[PDB]
């Protein structure tokens, strides 16, 4: 059993130390690896340490900034990350040469300098007019400008789940996240039935209900 | 460093098919290549190591072959749980390097998207930004083309796309394209249009709206 810990939101140029607690085997006789995975990207090997800690290797993208270490009497692997860049944002796993479930590291003070956590603005997605001929219409909520991940979206307090699509968030140029949640409903129901999206962003303790109409 | 070229980056298949995934090393690595499998939100799992040696607990329908430069992962009689992303890893030297990855998804009948267009809300406009949203609903295959036109001027570099995971019940995808403008830039133009090209459409489909008519 390998459990990673220490991940969190960090500002660029600052540091952060990740830990990897090992259990269920002889940690002292096996080499250890740090691997990372950026969002939407493949796996990237970060570092390796030998069983006795004598041999260490790094990836050149992190050389001089990251430092791998270990304690064989506490059975713990450590990764000290200095001068973090935005490209270091990734899920970090430790692996015995069995993987842990990883810990997420997000570099980017986006949101602002003195309130990195920022709640989202929720805007209705509604058609200009009720389309004739077309029997199905679509509605939604745009969840924009929040940090960090994640947000959850329900519809009608969970009573509406069929046909709901909540898209994965995208990272905007500002460094804030944005997504949309949509639902397909009958055109005869448009303008008469109520359709409310419920957005929850626990990092900022934000709970916003938004009714979707054309105005 | 040794580069592993993985092919293909995406692969469609049916349950019961035999699947082939390849990795080419930029230099000789002997037998020091393995295959991992990964599902969304979970840690990767080592399927094969030493080119051909299978890991314990992995079904015998997974097999591995290779010389010293070209390597192949083969999945016989594809099962529903085998749909995931697969990575090849070399460890003959340092740094350890992975392949680009192969997203293995389930094949289904061609299904055209349902296209909808959404204008920006006035409440967002009052903040200085306008997001125009084009939605492609429940389509297959995943490949599609979405073009924005503002007074028939094709837009480039001002839109972001987002795709859902393959739906667990009907095996389709959905896509959103968000066009971002300033409020001033938005109000200086009239007609906002989204054209969608997809295999399931006999011709590209346009959804548009008119400012001042909305």
């Amino acid at each position: 059993q390998l459990v990673e810990s220490g991940g969190g939101v960090v500002q660029p140029g600052r540091s952060l130390r990740l830990s990897c607690a090992a259990s269920g085997f002889t940690f002292s006789s096996y080499g250890m690896h740090w691997v990372r995975q950026a969002p939407g990207k493949e796996l990237e090997w970060v570092a390796v340490i030998s069983y006795d800690g004598s041999i260490k290797y790094y990836a050149d993208s992190v050389k001089g900034r990251f430092t791998i270490s270990r304690d064989n009497s506490k059975n713990t692997l450590y990764l000290q990350m200095n001068s973090l860049r935005a490209e270091d944002t990734a899920v970090y796993y430790c692996a015995r040469t069995s993987w842990g479930q990883g810990t997420t590291v997000t570099v980017g003070g986006g949101g602002s300098s003195s309130a990195s956590t920022k709640g989202p603005s929720v805007f209705p997605l509604a058609p200009c007019s009720r389309s004739t001929s077309e029997s199905t219409a679509a509605l939604g909520c745009l969840v924009k400008d929040y940090f960090p991940e994640p947000v959850t979206v329900s519809w009608n307090s969970g009573a509406l789940t069929s046909g709901v699509h909540t898209f994965p968030a995208v990272l905007q140029s500002s460094g804030l996240y944005s997504l949309s949640s949509v639902v397909t409903v009958p055109s005869s129901s448009l303008g008469t039935k109520t359709y409310t999206c419920n957005v929850d962003h626990k990092p900022s303790n934000t709970k916003v209900d938004k009714r979707v109409h054309h105005h | 460093e040794i580069v592993l070229t993985q092919s293909p980056s995406s692969l469609s298949a049916s349950v019961g098919d035999r699947v082939t995934i390849t990795c080419r090393a930029s230099q000789g690595i002997g037998d020091d290549l393995g295959w991992y499998q990964q599902k969304p939100g979970k840690a990767p799992i080592l399927l094969i190591y030493g080119t051909s040696t299978l890991q314990s607990g992995v079904p015998s329908r997974f097999s591995g072959s290779g010389s010293g430069t070209d390597f192949t992962l083969t999945i016989n009689s594809l099962q529903p749980e085998d749909f995931a992303t697969y990575y090849c890893l070399q460890d003959s030297n340092y740094p350890l390097t992975f392949g680009g990855g192969t997203r293995l998804e389930i094949k289904r009948t061609v299904a055209a998207p349902s296209v909808f267009i959404f204008p920006p809300s006035d409440e967002q406009l009052k903040s200085g930004t306008a997001s125009v949203v084009c939605l492609l609903n429940n389509f297959y295959p995943r490949e599609a083309k979405v073009q924005w036109k503002v007074d028939n001027a094709l837009q480039s570099g001002n839109s972001q796309e987002s795709v859902t995971e393959q739906d667990s019940k009907d095996s389709t995808y959905s896509l959103s394209s968000t066009l971002t403008l300033s409020k001033a830039d938005y109000e200086k133009h009239k007609v906002y249009a989204c054209e969608v090209t997809h295999q399931g459409l006999s011709s590209p489909v346009t959804k548009s709206f008119n400012r001042g008519e909305c």
